[PDB]
């Protein structure tokens, strides 16, 4: 509730489709102060979309399949989890996937996401373990780092700091 | 829409958190974003006006049940989102202030008046805690386990003959001491000495 | 026999070296293996310290000893990574005296040498053979060959009746590596008297490819070998290690290479309350005054931010500066310093330039009889600054070729059946003199400038520098020059060239600020005021030679964004708008009013 | 049951490790902490008495170093407890507000912890009321609402994964496995699994399933 | 030789006080003589200028014999000596003289009354860099000190070349005199140690040789930031490595007594606060009367 | 707040060292404290120190042993497992069984570092050989850890005989990854 990343994740826009005729809800639409007809298609933030979908018999809104959980993205995930660039797809992919799974009680997406997370964490740990050495006194690391999601970035930072602290303590003069 | 200002405020909060994480030793809280919070509160007031108008229309008007329900729910959800964003921002700032207060034994222009009062009261509370049965321990002490009884230290900033509880240390700049770590731990903490 | 002992000695060196309590090379090899980087960098001083005999063996016959070292590295890597992997690459670092490129001769044949030069050309990656699968035509006998890339190998001449050369390579079962060719020129300062710069052919393998771009000074460690293209051999250099002062990897990739200790040095510097003054003082420390021009050069180096609209329209983000002034103003020295400090820069003379020189040239290959496109100063200086000295000397024809490059940041070529649109995202810093060599106040500005308005409109800031004979300023300048001739603050009031270049690269790759609504309102008000003033200033006799169009508004926006980027500030406020407006008034409106 | 200072120090170390590695806030060892503080006071007085009065130089250094180590351990333990109390103020307050709950903060916290909790809660509530809450409508003026879109009370992560080392009794729950080694059996309700913990083996279990063993001291967090 | 193991052989011979004294490397004739010597030893010029680590191993091994047979011709027979060399496992070997040179360089250039106090505070700070360099864990400090020593020796060589070419060393019967007024590196000579280094360089060169009667030397420098002098008296030295009954006897430094007597008798606000009583600070105006009185005293 | 972020949920290497130095160790006293002032400790036992005789094996706490060693008043008896022969046997055991970990002491790395830094002349075997053996053992264990990291799941996980320092190093990554897998599985239901 007070965790910053969770607040940001809930702000992403998801496709929606109203099922009732609600005058005066134009401010959600592009134009203000006009009635919104049924079946109208628009994107709403997750915080408003989820509650409107669950509450409202025929609810107020129907959550259409997003573009982040499409067949193309699933196939790319299955084909090459490590090479897939998740940041461009979304910066809160794992959080939004967990929320979607909780909302819809589905197991195929859960399996796919679990496999993707495990296969990505393998390389994440490899990179975190990899540490530099100063002989006098990179490219792949940064290339992979550019592809990471926010949660993966946090895990990478924690693990890298732990490894660095252990190495520093071990080799302190 | 409605939550864009709150989203921007939370983005700024994330920036502040990242700055705090990156910073090694010295941290200075950014200026309190008074204007954004003022705009958010004005938006909340507008939403309250909308809710009052909807209630009045329902009391005397042609509005039906479904429309009233949907509008009321949308307004309430928007207010909840704005409240959550404001509270998250304030909580992050308060946590950073709490860490700063604990770092000291017990500028401010960036803080607001409420935050300054909060910091003063928290420092008073920390001192009161230190005044209890834990007087033998120094709660606001070093969290690094003691390793060496005797260490070499070097004076970093000139100061007079400061009379500490353990003894009198005439801190002449660029002069080394071979003393116990416990005796000069506080001086190292304040930056007068250095372990080298 | 002896090869096994050499391999064992190298393995022992790898597995036993230690300077305090870390096995440097063991840990380095493990870390490199972790990230799929099959190589190992060895400092030759450590090798000398461990055992001088090993260094003597390595130096005596490098071409025969290095492969054994690679085999030892591979064996140690297999031991350390696999619990019971192609051949690893050896990259060397040394501090031996650098031999001038021209001093390389017969005496240095088949020896490890260190030299520095300028890369002028790079080739397309080729494919070399490491593991070859072969089969005999007649009896179909399967055989394999392992090839090292060090040349003092061929298909067997006799099968293992079958005719001469009976083996044919099976491709689908073979393994190949990458190879590249480079052309290295000698530094201009090291060239002997009255001699053309000399070129040298060089080759790199595997992890040393795609490491340098043309026009960048580099230091090379390699073997001075020869290859038979009858009593002569063509010299060439086998690269063993590349050391450059420019992070080419971070320039051609969105990826950025900066150590954690660097990133935190550049943040602390940015936190300085008066970084602007430090950078202004850090440019041309040997030139007196010209503070406004130094600030303009700082803005040009930092550059603005480029925006790509959803409709596809692209907005320029580079700042161009023109210097029109009297002789002795030190414009050429400023241009030389800008060329020296910028991460990428090319210094060119207008006089000695051409249309095909400065954009791209259709060139026919002598052998294939096919036409290719070479590149010119505005392709070689892509992502940097082009210093066009003697701008006025340039022919019309030549000049006219620059417009699209400056504005649209592209090069369009339709020649010899070649239809392409190259990319040239460069900033132009030009210096020129008036028509008569001095800005005669008696004559109108139009008579003092032969430049058409079309070219002038593209320059964001125009500086009309006039030499005024003031006794106090003259005495001050004379004292400064005398002190320079007869004669290191580094106390936070100035940073060296290397640090400034690194900071420029970091800022360009990290920040791209944006204008706030207040900045936009102020900028619109100022633009309206400036245009109204220009309209008022018009005289019936002539129309303003110095133009004020939408391009000047874009230029001011770019200057404000560059000022904001200077401090790594994600947003540009009115504080930067005021400085940008002051600079524009001091240079372009100052030129126009006169 | 007091035994000896060494056992008290061992128990203090065990409690410190468990608190550092535990997700929840564990009960306060009131008697042990009281004994430790009294012993620290007496030992400090003894050290002062000896010092006030060359073969005796080394023993005094040993006493002072030991005192510093014990003080550091207690300090770290108490600071971790205070941080946990900070993270669970609303949880707790909710615990106290309920009467059917068996736990009470008087048993779960020391007097200093109770005072700190109350003071910090009041101060933070005053700040957020003077800053934000006073503008929201009555429906949104509660700092702890559980019926909203997102619950504002942050409970501990019950199923957090932690490292454990099985030590066995210092046993009805103990049973032997096929290979003849003593073992413990625990269940994971969500996955309907059965996990066999072997004495002397390190595992990475969920905290909830190992909570009873940890409380009984049959396992210790690493 | 100057830092033989951390520089080139050519630099070692070039920046040595003894070699310059016995060959006069401050003009072209000395350089020609050095080149001729290197050519007769059989070491190519390119090989000689190569750094010590990467120099050809055959020449490095033969260096002892090569010196044994060739140094006598040019009068450098005294370069042969026995010293102490310390080595650590898999690290370079450094001799005692080179270590002392690095420490002194760190002490010297490591990094009205108010400016003097600030300068002395800076020197006190440099003391701790020198102290840290003595540890085996802090080798980067030692390497930095070696580099600073090279730079300082180069600067002192340039200053000495300027002094000797201009013939600034006035010769009075009682003593020699040399005053620096408009050099290029006047700032470096505010530290007494750097001034003593330059004085030793000048004493060994053209004075220890030439068969000239031993005479104490006066070296003075000027700093514009404070407008005062740093006079340093230097005792004469016998030819190096010349065992004799008169060389066995030492030469005392009488400048402290004369300086104190002149200061007490005269009125020039002189400073004798330095531990080395021969080094004093003199106001800009008073140096001429002070030197007049020194010449007339005859107690040197 | 009261506790920094890097000290949350994990121990710093200094804390691990502090935990290690509480264990006993064998020493050879170079003085005769026993009578034929008095240590009065409240955290450990003081009987052993008082009844200490010259060149007679006795057991004390590791930090007290190091304090005595600093004064050159006691020679630390190195652990039996820290011999070249025993380390070679452990390396052989690791090589022969790619699935398990050797039964090294839970404090072998920390104790080895402490003894190498503080007690260099006490070891009977050359220090460099011991350093090499420890390095080889560490690399083999790292290979095994990397191989075993592929089986992270929402359910439990077993890592037997893994030392304290390695567990401390791996705690963040393993804990977070397993927590996220458990969260996904719980959401699936
Ligand atoms: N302010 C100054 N400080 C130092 N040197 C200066 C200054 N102004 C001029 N000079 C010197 O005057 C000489 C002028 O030559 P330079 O090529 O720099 O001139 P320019 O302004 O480009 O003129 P031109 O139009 O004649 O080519 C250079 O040596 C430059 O160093
Ligand atoms: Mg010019
Ligand atoms: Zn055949």
């Amino acid at each position: 509730y007070y965790d910053i990343d969770d607040v940001l994740a809930d702000g992403t826009e998801f496709p929606c489709k109203f099922q009732y005729d609600i005058p005066g809800l134009g401010y959600l639409e592009n134009n203000p102060g006009r009635p919104i007809t049924k079946n109208t298609k628009l994107s709403l933030p997750l915080w408003l979309a989820r509650i409107l979908a669950i509450v409202g018999p025929v609810p107020f809104v129907e959550l259409l399949p997003p573009d982040m959980f499409s067949t193309k993205v699933m196939n790319a995930i299955k084909t090459d989890p490590v090479a897939l660039d998740l940041h461009s797809i979304n910066s809160h992919f794992f959080s939004l996937a967990i929320k979607w799974i909780m909302l819809f009680s589905e197991k195929e997406l859960a399996n796919v996401v679990s496999e993707l997370l495990l296969q990505r964490a393998q390389e994440l740990n490899h990179h975190a373990s990899s540490l530099s050495i100063d002989l006098n006194a990179n490219i792949a690391t940064s290339t992979f780092l550019l592809k990471l999601e926010e949660m993966e970035k946090e895990i990478y930072k924690k693990s890298h700091e732990s490894y660095k602290d252990t190495k520093r303590w071990m080799f302190k003069k | 829409m409605y939550g864009d200002l709150g989203n921007k405020l939370v983005l700024e909060a994330k920036r502040t958190k990242q700055l705090y994480a990156r910073s090694n030793q010295d941290v200075n809280l950014p200026m309190y974003h008074e204007d954004i919070i003022r705009n958010i509160l004005k938006e909340v007031s507008n939403l309250r006006k909308n809710t009052e108008y909807l209630k009045e229309q329902q009391q005397l008007g042609m509005l039906d049940d479904k429309v009233a329900k949907c509008q009321y729910f949308v307004t309430l959800l928007c207010m909840e989102r704005n409240k959550r964003c404001l509270l998250a921002y304030q909580r992050l700032r308060t946590d950073i202030l709490d860490s700063m207060a604990w770092n000291n034994n017990g500028d401010t222009n960036n803080l607001s008046h409420q935050e300054q009062e909060y910091l003063k009261e928290y420092c008073d509370l920390i001192t009161d805690l230190k005044s209890g049965d834990l007087v033998d321990i120094d709660l606001s002490g070093s969290l690094v386990p003691p390793s060496d009884v005797f260490i070499d230290v070097r004076v970093l900033k000139d100061a007079g003959e400061i009379q500490t509880e353990y003894g009198v240390f005439n801190l002449i700049k660029d002069s080394q001491f071979f003393v116990r770590q416990s005796d000069v731990e506080r001086l190292i903490q304040q930056g007068y000495l250095q372990k080298i | 026999d002896d090869n096994t002992e050499i391999i064992k000695s190298f393995k022992n060196f790898i597995l036993e070296f230690r300077l305090d309590s870390q096995f440097i090379y063991r840990d380095q090899l493990r870390n490199n293996i972790l990230v799929k980087n099959y190589s190992l960098t060895v400092n030759m001083e450590h090798l000398i310290g461990y055992n001088e005999d090993i260094y003597k063996k390595l130096s005596d016959e490098p071409s025969d000893i290095i492969p054994l070292f690679e085999t030892a590295i591979t064996q140690v890597a297999k031991r350390i990574s696999i619990l019971s992997l192609p051949t690893f690459q050896l990259i060397l670092n040394s501090n031996a005296n650098q031999i001038p490129l021209r001093d390389l001769d017969s005496e240095h044949v088949s020896k490890i040498v260190r030299l520095s030069g300028i890369i002028i050309s790079t080739s397309v990656l080729s494919s070399r053979a490491t593991y070859l699968s072969i089969m005999c035509r007649n009896c179909r006998h399967t055989t394999s060959i392992t090839i090292n890339n060090f040349n003092s190998v061929s298909l067997p001449r006799s099968c293992l009746n079958c005719g001469p050369d009976p083996y044919i390579i099976i491709h689908e079962s073979s393994k190949f590596i990458d190879q590249q060719f480079l052309k290295l020129q000698e530094i201009p300062e090291l060239v002997p008297v009255g001699e053309m710069p000399r070129n040298l052919t060089m080759t790199c393998d595997r992890y040393l490819t795609n490491k340098v771009i043309p026009g960048t000074r580099v230091t090379i460690v390699g073997i001075y070998s020869i290859y038979n293209s009858v009593a002569i051999r063509t010299p060439y250099i086998k690269i063993l290690g590349i050391q450059s002062d420019v992070e080419t990897s971070s320039i051609w990739n969105s990826v950025t290479m900066f150590t954690e200790e660097e990133e935190e040095e550049f943040l602390q510097l940015s936190r300085n309350p008066k970084l602007y003054e430090i950078l202004t003082n850090s440019i041309a420390p040997s030139i007196f005054g010209n503070e406004d021009i130094k600030k303009a050069i700082v803005c040009l180096l930092m550059g603005g931010s480029k925006k790509i609209l959803p409709d596809g329209m692209r907005l320029r983000g580079d700042i161009n500066v023109l210097l029109l002034g009297d002789p002795g103003t030190a414009k050429s020295q400023l241009l030389k310093f800008v060329e020296k400090v910028s991460p990428i820069a090319v210094y060119t003379s207008g006089k000695g330039s051409s249309a095909a020189g400065l954009t791209a040239s259709v060139q026919r290959d002598p052998m294939t009889r096919e036409f290719y496109l070479e590149g010119g100063a505005m392709v070689l200086a892509d992502g940097g600054v082009v210093c066009i000295d003697e701008f006025d000397k340039m022919r019309d024809e030549d000049r006219v070729a620059i417009h699209e490059a400056m504005e649209q940041q592209t090069i369009s070529i339709a020649k010899a059946g070649i239809t392409t649109v190259l990319n040239s995202r460069t900033s132009v810093l030009a210096a020129a003199n008036p028509i008569y060599g001095r800005y005669d106040d008696l004559k109108s500005p139009g008579d003092n400038i032969d430049f058409q308005t079309t070219i002038l409109s593209r320059f964001d800031m125009i500086f009309i520098v006039k030499d005024d004979h003031n006794e106090e300023r003259d005495i001050s300048i004379a004292n400064h020059v005398i002190n320079i001739h007869t004669g290191q603050e580094e106390n936070g009031s100035e940073i060296s060239i290397e640090k400034m270049k690194r900071y420029i690269t970091y800022c360009r790759l990290k920040c791209a600020p944006r204008l706030s609504p207040q900045a936009a309102e102020k900028l619109s008000s100022n633009f309206v005021t400036i245009r109204k003033q220009l309209l008022i200033n018009e005289e019936s006799t002539e129309r303003s030679s110095i133009p004020i169009t939408i391009r000047q508004l874009e230029a001011i926006i770019r200057i404000t964004e560059s000022l904001a980027k200077l401090e790594l500030s994600p947003i540009a406020q009115e504080r930067h708008v005021d400085e940008a407006i002051r600079l524009f008034q001091a240079s372009t409106m100052d030129a126009a009013s006169q | 049951i007091y035994v000896s200072p060494q056992q008290d120090f061992s128990d203090l170390m065990k409690s410190w490790k468990n608190e550092r590695c535990s997700p929840e806030l564990l009960p306060y060892p009131h008697q042990l902490m009281k004994r430790l503080l009294n012993r620290i006071s007496m030992q400090s007085q003894l050290i002062e008495n000896i010092s006030m009065g060359n073969e005796s130089k080394l023993p005094l250094l040993c006493m002072e170093t030991e005192l510093e180590r014990l003080k550091f351990v207690i300090r770290s333990y108490i600071r971790c407890r205070l941080s946990k109390i900070d993270k669970f103020s609303l949880y707790l307050r909710q615990l106290n507000e309920d009467e059917n709950s068996l736990i009470s903060l008087t048993d779960l916290l020391s007097k200093d912890e109770i005072k700190y909790h109350d003071t910090h809660s009041l101060i933070w509530l005053k700040l957020v009321n003077d800053s934000i809450l006073k503008y929201m409508p009555e429906e949104l003026q509660a700092i702890n609402d559980t019926e909203g879109s997102v619950n504002m009370i942050d409970e501990p992560d019950w199923n957090k994964f932690v490292f454990i080392h099985v030590n066995g009794p210092p046993d009805p729950l103990l049973q032997e496995n096929e290979f003849g080694k003593p073992c413990y059996t625990v269940t994971i309700p969500d996955l309907k699994e059965e996990v066999e913990l072997t004495i002397g083996s390190i595992y990475v279990m969920r905290y909830e399933v190992i909570r009873d063993l940890l409380r009984d001291d049959k396992v210790a967090l690493i | 030789l100057f830092l033989l193991r951390h520089s080139s052989l050519y630099d070692s011979f070039y920046y040595s006080n003894y070699v310059n004294a016995k060959l006069s490397l401050w003009n072209e004739n000395g350089k020609k003589r050095l080149h001729k010597m290197f050519a007769r030893m059989g070491i190519p010029l390119s090989t000689a200028q190569e750094t010590w680590l990467y120099m050809d191993h055959s020449i490095k091994r033969e260096l002892g014999i090569i010196f044994d047979k060739n140094l006598d011709r040019y009068g450098l027979q005294d370069i042969i000596r026995d010293g102490f060399v310390r080595t650590l496992g898999y690290r370079g070997s450094i001799s005692a003289s080179e270590f002392v040179e690095a420490l002194t360089a760190l002490l010297e250039v490591g990094n009205s009354a108010q400016k003097l106090t600030n300068l002395r505070k800076r020197w006190v700070s440099n003391f701790w860099l020198s102290w840290d360099a003595l540890d085996d864990r802090k080798v980067e400090l030692l390497n930095r000190g070696i580099q600073l020593a090279q730079d300082l020796q180069r600067a002192i060589f340039n200053t000495g070349v300027a002094i000797l070419e201009k013939k600034l060393i006035k010769h009075l019967r009682i003593y020699r005199l040399c005053v620096l007024q408009d050099g290029p590196d006047l700032d470096l000579y505010r530290n007494p140690l750097t001034l003593l280094r330059l004085g030793n360089w000048l004493i060994e060169c053209c004075a220890e040789s030439e068969d000239k009667q031993l005479l104490p030397m006066v070296l003075a420098s000027i700093d514009e930031n404070t407008d005062t002098y740093l006079v340093a008296g230097l005792t004469p030295r016998y030819p190096r490595g010349l065992d004799t009954i008169h060389t066995k006897k030492p030469i005392l430094n009488n400048f402290s007594m004369a300086f104190q007597q002149i200061t007490a008798e005269t009125d020039a606000k002189v400073r004798i606060d330095n531990f080395e009583s021969s080094i004093i600070e003199i106001r800009r105006e008073d140096l001429s009367p002070f030197l007049e009185k020194l010449t007339l005293s005859g107690l040197l | 707040m009261s506790l920094p972020a890097h000290l949350q949920q994990t121990f710093s290497p200094e804390e691990i060292q502090f935990i290690v130095e509480n264990e006993p160790i064998k020493i050879f006293p170079r003085i005769t404290t026993r009578q034929k002032t008095r240590w009065q400790l409240i955290t450990t036992d003081d009987k052993a120190l008082n009844n200490m005789v010259a060149m007679r094996s006795t057991e004390v706490v590791l930090w007290i042993a190091l304090l005595l060693k600093q004064q050159s008043k006691c020679s630390i008896v190195a652990p039996q497992w820290l011999t070249t022969k025993e380390l070679d046997r452990k390396i052989q055991y690791e090589k022969t069984h790619p699935d398990r970990f050797s039964e090294l002491p839970w404090n072998w790395l920390v104790l080895a570092r402490i003894l190498f830094n503080k007690a260099k002349d006490d070891f009977h075997d050359p220090i460099h050989e011991l350093r090499g053996k420890i390095q080889d053992l560490r690399e083999i264990r790292q290979i095994k850890v990397l191989k075993g990291l592929k089986y992270l799941n929402e359910s439990h996980l077993q890592l037997d005989n893994l030392s304290l320092l390695e567990i401390n190093e791996l705690r963040p990554f393993i804990t977070e990854i397993m927590d996220k897998l458990r969260e996904i599985h719980t959401a699936s239901l």
